[PDB]
C-alpha cells in the first residue's frame, strides 16, 4: 500500500456510519485480522460486528472468505476496487445532482386560488378576458393568480457549488491518487 | 421498502422485505402457487 | 469457600476507596466479622488455589492491584488512550471504574477535554478513542443522496468509467 489508500479510507469513513468509521479504521493493519481476533479487539458485539463487515463488503471495499480450519476470517481492505468504488459513487451522484438541477426547471406556472386547477402557459387563450385582462378559470371565471414559483431566478443552484466545495477535499485525495501503482 | 431503503435499514430486513413484497404480488397475480402459504381476508376465507 | 468470594468482594469495595494498600488476610478477616483458626487454614488452602487463578489480583507479599488497566487522573486517560490507539483502539464500560474515579465525571471528563467521546459500542459498552482526524461533515442530503446501490457491479464500474472516461 501507500499513503493513497491510508488517507483514501481514511476519510472515506466521513460517509458511513462512525461505528463502521472505527472498524475501517482496524484495517491500520492489512493483517486480516479475524473475526474473533476483532470481538478480541475491536470488541463490538458479533451481531453488530457482522452486520458492519457485512455492510462495508457489500459496496465492495473488503472481501472475506473464512477458509474452515478454528475458522479465520479472510478479511481485507481490497484497495484496487476502492478508488474505482469511490469514483463512480462521485460519478453517479454529480449526475444525479445536475439532472435534479435540469428537471426542476418544468412547472404548469398557473394556478387559481379556488378550485386550484393549475392550466399551463399554452392555455392563455381559453384563461384570458378579451376585455379585463385578468386571466380567468375556465368552470370559475375569478382567476387571478399567476406563478406560486416565477423561475429559476438564482443561479444553476448553490447545491451543485456547494458539493463542487465540500468535495474538494475528496477531490484533492482522488487528484493525490494519481495512479501511483499501474498494477491490476 | 422505500423508508428502509431512505434509512439505510438493515440488509436482512431489507431482504425480508423484499421477499414479503415479491410473495404479495405473486399471490395477487395467482393465489394458487404451488407449496406456499394462502393469503386469507383474516376471516379464513382465501383471497381471490 | 464463599465467605473467600465474599472476602473478594470486599478487597473490590476496597479498590473502590481508592486507599488500596498491600495488605494480608488476617487484617481483612477481622474487619469482616470472622475468625483465625484452622478454617483460616483451610479457606487459606482454597484462597491460593484462587491465587492460582486470581483475574482479581491477589498476590502473596504486595498486591490487590485487580484492574488490568488503572491509572487515575484525565492526562491518565488521555495518555492511555494515546498509546492504545497507537496500539490502535480499546476501552470498555468497566474500565474505567475499575481504573478509576466512582463511573462519573469519567464521560464528563471525556467530553470536557478535546476527546470528542467514542461511546459507539452497545448500550452497556463504551470503546474510548479521542479522533483528530476529521469526518468530513457533508450534508445528509448528500450523505444519502450517496446511496446507489452498486452493490454487485464490479466489472460494470470497470466499464461505466471506461466509458464516461
Ligand atoms: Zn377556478
Amino acid at each position: 500500500p501507500a499513503a493513497l489508500k491510508r488517507l483514501a479510507k481514511y476519510v472515506i469513513r466521513g460517509f458511513y456510519g462512525i461505528e463502521h468509521a472505527l472498524a475501517l479504521d482496524i484495517l491500520i493493519r492489512n493483517s486480516c485480522v479475524k473475526e474473533e481476533d476483532m470481538l478480541e479487539l475491536l470488541k463490538f458485539d458479533r451481531k453488530q460486528l457482522r452486520s458492519v463487515l457485512n455492510n462495508l463488503k457489500g459496496d465492495k471495499f473488503i472481501k472475506c472468505r473464512m477458509r474452515v480450519e478454528t475458522r479465520h476470517n479472510y478479511y481485507f481492505i481490497n484497495y484496487r476496487t476502492l478508488v474505482n468504488v469511490v469514483k463512480y459513487k462521485l460519478d453517479h451522484m454529480r449526475r444525479r445532482i445536475e439532472t435534479d438541477e435540469r428537471d426542476s426547471t418544468n412547472r404548469a406556472s398557473f394556478k387559481c386560488p379556488v378550485c386550484s386547477s393549475t392550466f399551463t402557459d399554452l392555455e392563455a387563450n381559453q384563461l384570458f378576458d378579451p376585455m379585463t385582462g385578468t386571466f380567468r378559470c375556465t368552470f370559475c371565471h375569478t382567476e387571478v393568480e399567476e406563478d406560486e414559483s416565477a423561475m429559476p431566478k438564482k443561479d444553476a443552484r448553490t447545491l451543485l457549488a456547494r458539493f463542487n466545495e465540500q468535495i474538494e477535499p475528496i477531490y484533492a485525495l482522488l487528484r493525490e491518487t494519481e495512479d501511483v501503482n499501474l498494477a491490476y | 421498502l422505500r423508508r428502509n431503503e431512505q434509512n439505510g435499514a438493515a440488509a436482512h430486513v431489507i431482504a425480508e422485505d423484499v421477499k414479503l413484497l415479491q410473495f404479495h404480488v405473486a399471490t395477487m397475480v395467482d393465489n394458487e402457487l404451488p407449496g406456499l402459504p394462502r393469503a386469507m381476508q383474516k376471516s379464513g376465507r382465501p383471497l381471490k | 469457600f464463599g465467605v473467600l468470594a465474599k472476602i473478594v468482594n470486599y478487597m473490590k469495595t476496597r479498590h473502590q476507596r481508592g486507599d488500596t494498600h498491600p495488605l494480608t488476610l488476617d487484617e481483612i478477616l477481622d474487619e469482616t466479622q470472622h475468625l483465625d483458626i484452622g478454617l483460616k487454614q483451610k479457606q487459606w488452602l482454597m484462597t491460593e488455589a484462587l491465587v492460582n487463578n486470581p483475574k482479581i489480583e491477589v498476590i502473596d507479599g504486595k498486591y490487590a492491584f485487580k484492574p488490568k488497566y488503572n491509572v487515575r487522573d484525565k492526562k491518565a486517560l488521555l495518555r492511555l488512550l494515546d498509546q492504545h490507539d497507537q496500539r490502535g483502539l480499546g476501552g470498555i464500560l468497566l474500565e474505567d471504574i475499575e481504573e478509576a474515579l466512582p463511573n462519573s465525571q469519567k464521560a464528563v471528563k471525556a467530553l470536557g477535554d478535546q476527546i470528542l467521546f467514542v461511546n459507539r459500542p452497545d448500550k452497556k459498552k463504551i470503546l474510548f478513542f479521542n479522533d483528530k482526524s476529521c469526518q468530513f461533515s457533508v450534508d445528509e442530503e448528500f450523505q444519502k443522496l450517496w446511496r446507489s446501490v452498486t452493490v454487485d457491479s464490479m466489472d460494470e464500474e470497470k466499464i461505466e468509467e471506461y466509458l464516461k472516461r
